[PDB]
RNA sequence: UGCCUGGCGGCCGUAGCGCGGUGGUCCCACCUGACCCCAUGCCGAACUCAGAAGUGAAACGCCGUAGCGCCGAUGGUAGUGUGGGGUCUCCCCAUGCGAGAGUAGGGAACUGCCAGGCA
RNA sequence: CCUCCUAAAGAGUAACGGAGGAGCACGAAGGUUGGCUAAUCCUGGUCGGACAUCAGGAGGUUAGUGCAAUGGCAUAAGCCAGCUUGACUGCGAGCGUGACGGCGCGAGCAGGUGCGAAAGCAGGUCAUAGUGAUCCGGUGGUUCUGAAUGGAAGGGCCAUCGCUCAACG
RNA sequence: CCCGAUGCAAACUGCGAAUACCGGAGAAUGUUAUCACGGGAGACACACGGCGGGUGCUAACGUCCGUC
């Protein structure tokens, strides 16, 4: 199935950046919104987060998710995290393809303050 | 959308009328055909399959796609990732077109035509069958002709039972059987 | 003669970089600060206490050292 | 703080299979077009781009259903260490540890963080 | 030399035992990143008889994983593709193996590289047989040395080649 | 060729311990009975019996393994 595809790809590279037992970025794209989450090495608690399904994002957006929208969702969690004091966590792709949006997002994210 | 919107306008509420269903788009929805080949003789040498493939690529908007053997057999003298055939996947508005020349004209000009065989389903709800001789369509010109070969065309379709599958095919007015 | 099996198991102190267990195939796989050579010899990449495991859907054994 | 939907973990079939009911508040999904970001060893199949046009059909969510999977006591049984005995090929006695299978019982799981709607 | 039992739950463990397999090979059959997941059965059809490609369903690794075999592989260790040769240089704590020389694994360090946006991986092959200690000979490099001196011969060091000694520490 | 039932398999285990091995804590006793190095040894055709086994014709007062 498509959701059982993604997860067992993913699911490869979250064991993998988990070894390390280190903090971890992962990115959810969905047709409409855009979910981000920061996980800690233990893997059961959420540290920061940003997505545009919360109405504190959508006054400047026209539609739920879109360039504009993925652009400003890594504004939000950068500065969240910038000021939370994440000190560069490691990056998982939700298991998908580094081509589309995600690449937008990464950037926002890397010129906002990420080292990732 | 040659066929597209039209048949939305049309079979559509004829399907509902006939099944009532509750949503618009629960109608049985054809999703692609598979156009393959089953020549079972282009083992002698790569001249025939190149022919097959041109005759395919002609036939559609779009080149074929080769396809090799699943196993190897004793019997029929099969080795194994032995190509011997090729296919097509049409979806969007070329299977709408190959769809619409081949109910229009190609179905009536068949010689002994007794009709489509109902029964020759999948057991779920989707037809497919090999009509031979392709060189009814235009498109294979007689003066081109180097071989007999026969098609294999299989229709897509979205239906839970046989009896969907009927509904759809009837929708289209299936000439006969 | 190949030396095979389990030569550290649950609860034995072992040093750094220490072969845990030897196996043909992969009875277990690497928890946390474990490695795992080409010959699939369990060893531990740091200091602490062995211990066994199980996890995954599967129901797999993995060998995982707690830290000192 | 109560209900509904999503992501992140443990637990790894007490979480599974099947049947019935049910879902468009938000969210989620199907999907139109793709000449544009992008891709097909052909195919918009999968990824990606502009949406609510239409729907909850399908996946998935929740409740029931113990038909079906699982564990599982208690007892008993086989087995076995220790010392002895017999009719010593094998078995028994005192003591300790005690199977497998199966029975009663269970459950249609549970659990921690946040977010959106309903309150 | 290697695979399961014999070998009696650590390891090892006799016998003129049961079954046997090998002296290979790869400059891709390796690494990186990405995408994918089968044996088998039924239904329908042009050659098709019970077994050619295809459509669907059941099935969910019973195939494949180069070797004969064992234990593993779904995050696939299998398949397809973009690049490359980290199969690099000097090392290497510690651990295991054995009577022993010796052998295997090995985190991590310094230099420069390949892949990947990055995080990260790359010091050969899913692991377990493919080997030949020993002196002698062919080649090229290296003032290291040269039986008083300048050289030469010779010696020393570096890299490759000659093997059913199948009886093969 | 396949399926249901019925028995077995040292080269089958979806289950499976007593016992022996290792790791940690612990009251008690043991002339440190434990370990490293150095000097000096002897032996290098063992028998019988119990235990679980291979081989042997499960005939053996036959033979070969590990423990006592």
């Amino acid at each position: 199935d498509k959701k059982s595809a993604r997860i067992r790809r993913a699911t490869r590279a979250r064991r993998k950046l988990q070894e390390l037992g280190a903090t971890r970025l992962v990115v959810h794209r969905t047709p409409r919104h855009i979910y981000a989450q920061v996980i800690a090495p233990n893997g059961s608690e959420v540290l920061v987060a940003a997505s545009t399904v919360e109405k504190a994002i959508a006054e400047q957006l026209k539609y739920t998710g879109n360039k504009d929208a993925a652009a400003a969702v890594g504004k939000a969690v950068a500065e969240r995290a910038l000021e939370k004091g994440i000190k560069d966590v490691s990056f998982d792709r939700s298991g998908f393809q580094y081509h589309g949006r995600v690449q937008a997002l990464a950037d926002a994210a890397r010129e906002a303050g990420l080292q990732f | 959308a040659k066929l597209h919107d039209y048949y939305k306008d049309e079979v559509v509420k004829k399907l509902m009328t006939e099944f009532n269903y509750n949503s618009v788009m629960q109608v049985p929805r054809v999703e692609k055909i598979t156009l393959n080949m089953g020549v079972g003789e282009a083992i002698a040498d790569k001249k025939l399959l190149d022919n097959a493939a041109a005759d395919l690529a002609a036939i559609s908007g779009q080149k074929p796609l080769i396809t090799k053997a699943r196993k190897s057999v004793a019997g029929f003298k099969i080795r194994q990732g032995y190509p011997i055939g090729c296919k097509v996947t049409l979806r969007g508005e070329r299977m709408w077109e190959f769809f619409e020349r081949l109910i229009t004209i190609a179905v009536p000009r068949i010689r002994d035509f007794r009709g489509l065989s109902a029964k020759s389903f999948d057991g779920r709800g989707n037809y497919s069958m090999g009509v031979r001789e392709q060189i009814i369509f235009p498109e294979i010109d007689y003066d081109k002709v180097d071989r007999v070969r026969g098609l294999d065309i299989t229709i897509t379709t979205t239906a839970k039972s046989d009896e969907e599958g009927r509904a759809l095919l009837a929708a289209f007015d299936f000439p006969f059987r | 003669a190949k030396r095979l099996g389990v030569k550290r198991f649950g609860g034995e102190s072992v040093l750094a970089g220490s072969i845990i267990v030897r196996q043909r195939g992969t009875k277990f796989h690497a928890g946390a600060n474990v490695g795992c050579g080409r010959d699939h010899t369990l060893f531990a990449k740091a200091d602490g206490k062995v211990k066994f495991e199980v996890k995954g859907p599967k129901n797999r054994k993995f060998i995982s050292i707690e830290a000192e």
